[PDB]
């Protein structure tokens, strides 16, 4: 769809991205006002459907994520939603165009705490076909 | 479309929001997200707010759909607040494939009383 003329440059030089290109505290934000027990279920069910809302706590940057290849209901592969790689938590991959630059959101979340670590990656491959 | 500002994305514009506003009070204007490049009608759009203090402010009617490049929000409303005059960064998600995300920093300050 729409991107700035020089994505990598923007991704590497701007504070918004840099402050987001290194593993930092992330936290699920779905059903914010509800019993933690339920939220935990919501999170996993949503993860199995390939979607979630995870905000970067430090900056309050909220993101709605889709765990599917940028290309494109249908269960996500273990590449975008991994429940094994590490018992207790789930590793997530989510492509998107953020502020005009193709990126990939990667991170994991503790199925118990519903908090975790994640960051943004420049998606070279996607960026060039745009 | 009313008064508009650029978002941090080169593909979207959104309405100008009050610099400061009261918690749970209707906005002086209908919040609008305008898409520059083609975006099919029906495409879902959502708004989310946060900052260092309140990482994910509660919102009302923060979902809308495109109709001729414009996603008009019906009584969007900021319930959560920003606190110690620190304002919200809006996250606008346009659900194309993959989703397109546009941020609007220091878009609005939400306190309990307002101006």
């Amino acid at each position: 769809p729409r991107v700035v003329p020089d994505q990598r440059s923007k991704f590497e030089n701007e504070e918004f991205f840099r402050k987001l290109s290194r593993e930092c505290e992330i936290k699920y934000t779905g059903f914010r006002d509800r019993p933690h027990e339920e939220r935990q279920a919501r999170f996993q069910n949503a993860c199995r459907d390939g979607r979630s809302e995870i905000a970067f706590v430090a900056t309050g940057t909220n993101l709605s994520l889709q765990f599917f290849p940028a290309s494109w209901r249908q269960t996500p592969s273990r590449e975008y939603v991994d429940l094994e790689r590490e018992a207790g938590k789930v590793y997530l991959k989510a492509p998107m165009i953020l502020n005009g630059v193709c990126v990939i959101w990667k991170g994991w979340i503790d199925l118990q705490r519903l908090d975790g670590m994640g960051c943004l990656e420049f998606d070279e491959e996607r960026a060039q076909q745009e | 479309p009313g008064e508009l500002v650029r978002t941090d994305s080169p593909n979207f514009l959104c309405s100008v929001l009050p610099t400061h506003w009261r918690c749970n009070k209707t906005l002086p204007i209908a919040f609008k997200v305008v898409a520059l490049g083609d975006v099919p009608d029906g495409t879902l759009v959502t708004v989310m707010a946060g900052n260092d203090e309140n990482y994910s402010a509660e919102l009302r009617n923060a979902t809308a759909a495109m109709k001729n490049q414009v996603a008009r929000f019906n009584d969007l409303r900021f319930v959560g607040r920003s606190g110690r005059g620190k304002s919200f960064t809006l996250t606008i998600t346009v659900f194309t494939n993959p989703p397109q995300v546009a941020t609007y920093h220091r878009a609005i300050k939400i306190t309990v009383d307002g101006p």
